[PDB]
RNA sequence: GGCUUGUGGCAGUCAAGCGUUCAUAGCGACAUUGCUUUUUGAUUCUUCGAUGUCGGCUCUUCCUAUCAUACCGAAGCAGAAU
RNA sequence: AAGCAGAACUGGCGAUGCGGGAUGAACCGAACGUAGAGUUAAGGUGCCGGAAUACACGCUCAUCAGACACCACAAAAGGUGUUAGUUCAUCUAGACAGCCGGACGGUGGCCAUGGAAGUCGGAAUCCGCUAAGGAGUGUGUAACAACUCACCGGCCGAAUGAAC
């Protein structure tokens, strides 16, 4: 309780210090992204996160001196953060949004769409063909380099993406899904 | 000894010139009979005050019935007692109604589950635990619920008769 | 289209469970379950039977199929007022247990010269009846 | 000790008693399992042993080296004249 | 064709399980007894070796 | 410890009717019905408002207790098996030598044959037990899916095709041929 | 090569040492008695953990020296070498011998045992509370190479001294206590007061 | 023949190491707990008004601490052979 | 070491039956004229077998149970079998499980290596950001890469974990 008994001070210190505060919704995106998100953002709007019921605690154990904090107290739902700010909020807005591709697609996700791969020069040293080789992508060699012959497609949408068959997706530098920093509630008074 | 006797016993040195009126030592002893309950308390004071049975004397030896033994009392036990291979203190529940029942029960349990007997244990102290929820064994906690209702199933009826005449039922 | 369970209905061991001791200085007297002390001891009163306030072993008492409301712990002033606001007695006398039981104690009871008069009037019974199995 | 030196047993076991028969005619002491789809036939029939002879036969065995090949071999003759049926007997199933 | 799927589904029934290191029972790849009374059921196992 | 009471709780959805002698189950929904004698768990079923059935244990120990939860699990097993059925997805796994699984018909017994597993003239053969439907999937390779309103029928009738193609006398890490359990699912769930 | 330990494992015979009437005893086994950080003060390694014989029997030497091997062995390959200071508390002067008709059979020396008793510590331990794991795992892990039953006990003293954690504290911050090479000295209420002054000179303040 | 088990034989526990890497696939030091009575010691209880003595041959049966064969598990088990 | 050899005190056998230890010189009880009655000792009371398939609290299920005072065997070491307990820690200020997300930057940290980039290794093991992420928990590569873990966070919904 000694770092809760910290983090409920600094709660309530950026609660009544900032003056606009805003949901922020973290499904995919990494460590590297919230670092990138701070180093694009500090002094401007400040990244308090760590969704907890510590925060529900907190909020309803500050509602003693402001009752407009109950409305946040159902927006508290999902892997959350608070973002405390006073600049315009289609500004802050863009700024949080701006950074949506992050590392590549992990083996072993559900790729939503499906997954294709076009017939043209790929780009990397002949050696690297097993990869073409083992999901049947047909493969030529032109100017010393893999072409492919066909526009195969190699998952099909609502399907897992193999650990075998995430090789040539990495190297041929194709993921079609990581996601961004998205939003979930506007907080003004 | 179907049932135990708690008895209070009252001892000290004989009174000496340099020193008369001793202090009167006073002890709870669980026992069978005055004989017992006697030596139980020499016993205990071989093992705290330089003073035995020669070098003192009995000056009181007192029966204590149970207060209430009309109603039923949580009991918190301390015990220590002598294991094969080592001396280990242990608290116990017994949910009972008086405290020369629950020394009974007591005593029946740790020869059960410990082995141990009469002789090598150690009765530290027996309380009663007087409110709900400082009740700790789940045994004894299982028990408190509110309105407890339980049946006794596969009811097993003894016969006077060597032979019956009717496939005996297990009803209940 | 129907869920059919059977619910296998059970004496239960209950503050208010009239009992019947069978065992012991009472031996055939009825008590209340006042407490419930463990799984096989309870805790026992029969004021109007003159049984003691007791903890008793649940091996040496039958339980009744009688029931009554009492609260936990109740006195004996307690289970004496709402022994008769009940009134136990007359529903454990209406049972065929405690007619059967009495049934029993009658004809132990019955002396040499009532059990010649038994047996003429079984005999007239007899007759009776073995002329009815005929006619019907 | 050990025998030093271990030789299969001399003898059946299970042939035991080596003792004289009780009589002459040896009993057949199990008979096929019924299928009661067939029809009615006996399962034995009693004869008596005449003698021996041989014969010569081509014999059908493929992929032994004489198969298509003739083959010398002694047969037992049982003279065995029609038996006349002159009861029947019946038997119930018992626990014994 | 090997099929790394189908070798990672049959690696699942045949290599990816523990080995008892008294009985040498082949056990549950997570289990933290074994399931034999002749080995009295003992802690003491081992991951089975992977091929190569 | 000898615990008071322990209960475990079996819900019944609508289709469901359940009906429980003294310990003979018997579960009819809309796709059959089901069986199962258990005469040697000393249990106490009882009904409660006709969607929801009770099972309990009165002074039990670990072990009595232990066993309670897995008559509800059966009982669930039950409900689940005929309301929505069980259906087993296994694959054929070799390297070189084909695997070649029919279904063929010996005096009517419905018998699973598989042929050259692991190229062994030998024919093995596993009966299908009644109640389980076999079929060979479309669009994916090597496939049999195994369904039945019983999911100790199914499963056992899928271990038993598994456990027919072991490899003796060899690496099982190298030599990985067999059919093996590859999902465990129901029937109408979609 | 060597006679089995059952046959020397309890205290049968009169305790025999080497002597002017024996004189020719083998060198022991176990030769080093104190191990790791030996020069350490007092007050570094408050925490003391034993092992404790439970049973009145004999360990040999060869036992003694192997149990020293792998104690220190484990302590220093996981806590090093100087987070601890492993003193062995028990020394191997019983002499047993070995007869090898039974016309002439006094036996010959044939190795070096120490004789313990039912609550006798036979290792010891001084180490911080950092390493309380540590060094209970390389007593329970040297318990594998005696004989009987050893109890792992952990000291309410503090170190090797016969004090209690609080008592020694006490006088601690009071002069009472001045250090030495590995050990400590106490003032006393008795004696020179001269002396009295020249050490423990924080005292009398 | 009986008692004992130092010695012989056969097991186990711990794990410093060997095993290119890795204590325990296979081993396993320093220690230590056992079992057996097919070794040899130790004893002198029975037999000196005699229990025919080593070995081999013959033949039967028994034990398992299993060389082969049956069915299996593990490997530093690719196959084969181990 | 021995049902081995040798001493001290006492009690026994020898020299002695009787009841009990199935059986036995020495153990337990008790020592003995011939009988009757009663009561007991040690030992026992399912049946053999005289005597409670007595009462009460618990423990144990052994695909080698156990029921051995002398005495006719068993050990170290172990077991989420089950029972009882000691100590410490976490948890509704949502604890342990499961599943899902993320596990960064300086930096391929300093050396030493043929090459070892967190993972052959030696010594260090600091702050930047964060809820959090080791100069690394494992699988891997020659080195990479990649996958995984500690660490935190989605979910429920109540106790849990460890060493003994
Ligand atoms: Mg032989
Ligand atoms: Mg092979
Ligand atoms: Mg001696
Ligand atoms: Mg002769
Ligand atoms: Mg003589
Ligand atoms: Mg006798
Ligand atoms: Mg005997
Ligand atoms: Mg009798």
């Amino acid at each position: 309780r000694e770092k809760k008994a910290e983090y409920f001070a600094k709660l309530r210190e950026y609660l009544e210090e900032y003056k606009s505060l805003f949901v922020v919704g973290v499904d995919n995106v990494s460590s590297q992204q919230m670092h990138e998100v701070r180093k694009e953002l500090r002094g401007r709007a400040v990244v308090l996160m760590g969704k907890n019921t510590m925060v529900r605690r907190a909020i309803r154990g500050f509602l003693s001196d402001l009752p407009d904090f109950e409305k946040l107290l159902p927006f508290v739902k999902g892997n959350v953060g608070f973002v405390f700010t006073n600049e315009p909020l289609t500004e802050i807005k863009n700024v949080i949004v701006s950074n949506r591709v992050a590392a590549p697609a992990r083996a072993g996700a559900v790729a939503p769409e499906d997954i294709w791969v076009r017939a043209v020069n790929t780009g990397m040293e002949p050696g690297k063909t097993s990869f073409f080789q083992a999901l049947g992508v047909p493969t030529k060699i032109a100017r010393g380099t893999i072409e492919i012959v066909s526009d195969v497609k190699v998952v099909d949408a609502g399907n897992k993406v193999g650990q075998s068959e995430a090789s040539l997706l990495n190297l041929l530098n194709i993921s079609p899904f990581t996601f961004g920093l998205t939003v979930v509630q506007v907080y003004d008074n | 000894m179907a049932h135990f006797k708690e008895y209070q016993v009252i001892g000290r040195r004989l009174p000496t010139e340099s020193v008369p009126e001793p202090k009167l030592f006073r002890m709870r002893i669980f026992a069978s009979n005055e004989v017992i309950a006697k030596s139980r308390y020499w016993y205990f004071l071989q093992k705290l005050h330089k003073v035995k049975k020669a070098s003192g004397e009995i000056v009181s030896i007192n029966q204590i019935n149970e207060a209430h033994p009309t109603k039923v009392k949580n009991f918190g036990v301390w015990v220590r007692y002598d294991s094969r291979s080592g001396t280990h203190n242990m608290y116990k529940e017994i949910r009972d109604v008086s405290r020369v029942a629950a020394v009974e029960t007591l005593y029946q349990d740790m020869a059960a589950r410990h082995r141990a007997r009469f002789r090598s244990i150690h009765i530290l102290k027996v309380a009663e635990i007087e409110k709900t929820a400082d009740v700790k064994r789940q045994y004894v906690k299982q028990f408190l619920t509110k309105d407890l209702k339980f049946p006794l199933p596969h009811r097993v009826q003894k016969s006077t008769k060597t032979f019956s005449y009717k496939r005996p039922s297990t009803f209940y | 289209t129907d869920s059919i369970v059977k619910a296998s209905n059970w004496r239960l061991v209950e503050v208010g469970r009239v009992v019947l001791i069978k065992k012991g200085q009472s031996a055939g007297k009825l008590a209340a379950i006042v407490e419930i002390i463990d799984q096989k001891k309870v805790l026992i009163d029969g004021p109007k039977a003159g049984v003691p306030r007791q903890a008793i072993n649940l091996g040496q008492v039958v339980l009744t199929p009688l029931t009554f409301a009492l609260p936990r712990g109740a006195r004996t002033a307690t289970v004496s007022k709402k022994w008769a606001a009940a009134a136990v007695c007359e529903k454990w006398a209406a049972s065929s247990w405690a007619k059967k039981i009495a049934q029993r104690e009658r004809r132990a009871a019955l002396t040499d010269f009532e059990r010649f008069q038994v047996m003429v009037l079984r005999k007239q019974k007899r007759y009776t009846v073995k002329k009815a199995l005929a006619k019907a | 000790s050990h025998r030093k030196y271990e030789a299969p047993r001399h003898g059946h076991l299970g042939f035991l008693p080596r003792k004289r028969a009780a009589s002459i005619r040896a009993r057949v002491k199990a008979f096929p399992k019924d299928d009661r789809s067939k029809p009615v036939a006996l399962t034995s029939f009693l004869g008596y042993k005449a003698g021996m002879t041989t014969i010569v036969r081509d014999l059908d065995r493929p992929g032994s080296k004489f198969h298509k090949r003739e083959v010398v071999e002694a047969v037992t003759v049982v003279d065995t004249p029609p038996v006349v049926v002159v009861g029947v007997v019946g038997y119930v199933e018992t626990p014994r | 064709i090997i099929e790394p799927s189908l070798k990672a589904l049959a690696s699942k029934y045949n290599c990816d399980k523990s080995v008892c290191r008294k009985c040498y029972a082949r056990l549950p790849p997570r289990a933290t007894n074994c399931r034999k009374r002749k080995c009295g059921h003992t802690n003491q196992l081992r991951p089975k070796k992977k091929l190569k | 410890m000898k615990y008071i009471q322990t209960e475990q709780q079996i819900e019944v959805p609508e289709g469901v009717t359940v009906s429980i002698k003294s310990r003979i189950v018997k579960v009819v929904g809309p796709r059959g019905t089901l069986t199962k004698n258990l005469k040697h768990i000393d249990v106490t079923f009882t009904k409660v408002n006709n969607q929801l059935i009770k099972v309990a244990v009165h002074n039990g120990g670990r072990k009595h207790v232990a066993a309670l939860r897995t008559v509800k699990s059966l009982v669930d097993n039950m409900i689940t098996g005929v309301t929505k059925g069980y259906k087993y997805k296994m694959r054929y796994v070799y390297a070189h030598f084909p695997i070649n699984v029919n279904i063929v018909e010996k005096d009517g017994a419905k018998f699973i044959e598989v042929r050259n597993f692991l190229g062994d003239k030998k024919i093995r053969n596993v009966p299908v037990r009644d109640g389980v439907t076999i079929e060979f999937s479309t669009n994916v390779k090597d496939e049999i899916v195994l369904s039945g309103n019983s999911v100790e029928d199914v499963s056992q009738n899928a271990a038993d095709l598994q456990q027919i193609c072991r490899v003796r006398n060899k690496d099982i890490r190298k030599f990985l041929d067999g059919i093996y359990v590859s999902h465990k699912g129901f029937i109408t769930e979609d | 090569a060597r006679r089995p330990a059952r046959c020397y494992r309890y205290q049968k015979n009169k305790p025999y040492p080497k002597s002017r009437y024996n004189r020719a005893v083998p060198d022991s086994k176990i030769r080093i008695y104190d191990l790791g950080k030996k020069k350490a003060t007092v007050d570094e390694f408050p925490l003391c953990v034993h092992l404790v014989s439970n049973e009145l029997e004999q360990l040999s030497s060869e036992a003694l020296e192997a149990a020293r091997i792998c104690a220190n062995k484990y302590m220093t390959t996981v806590s090093g070498r100087d987070a601890f200071h492993l003193r062995v508390r028990v020394h191997p002067f019983h002499v047993l011998r070995i007869n090898k008709g039974m016309r002439g059979a006094w036996g010959k020396p044939h190795g070096l045992a120490a004789r313990v008793d039912i609550g006798q510590i036979i290792f010891s331990v001084r180490t911080k509370d950092s390493n309380k794991d540590v060094v209970v795992e390389g007593l329970r892990r040297a318990r594998y190479k005696f004989p009987g039953q050893q109890k792992i006990i952990l000291s309410k003293k503090w170190g090797f001294t016969n004090l209690d954690r609080p008592e020694y504290l006490k006088k601690r911050e009071a002069g009472e206590v001045k250090d030495d090479g590995a050990f400590v000295k106490f003032l006393s209420k008795k004696g020179s007061l001269e002396n009295n002054i020249r050490e423990f000179p924080e005292y009398f303040a």
